[PDB]
């Protein structure tokens, strides 16, 4: 179901994921339709991981 | 005699090619600025 967080906690735990996939260089299963923890990931991506 | 008939798969690949190079430019040169003396001293500034 679809959320929100706290933007301190989203920007942080978003930036984390992504710079561990640009070192291991990794596959990231998600569930794919844009709502919820898929849709905070998708944002968290297209935060950093959309300029490296 | 330097043009290659590419078939459409090879073409796509190419196009595909090109728009990652464009993104590589323009991300670079952003870094370039972001990473300048002028833009640090007015970022600090402000």
């Amino acid at each position: 179901q679809n959320f929100e967080l706290q933007p301190k906690l989203k920007q942080v735990f978003g930036k984390g994921l992504i710079k561990a996939a640009m070192t291991t260089g990794a596959w990231i299963f998600t569930g794919g339709v844009n709502t919820g923890v898929i849709r905070h990931v998708g944002d968290a991506l297209k935060d950093h991981a959309s300029k490296s | 005699g330097l043009k290659l008939f590419i078939t459409d798969d090879e073409l796509k690949k190419v196009h595909d090619f090109e728009e990652q190079c464009i993104e590589e430019y323009f991300r670079e040169k952003d870094d370039r600025f972001n990473s300048s003396n002028d833009e640090r001293i007015r970022v600090t500034s402000e």
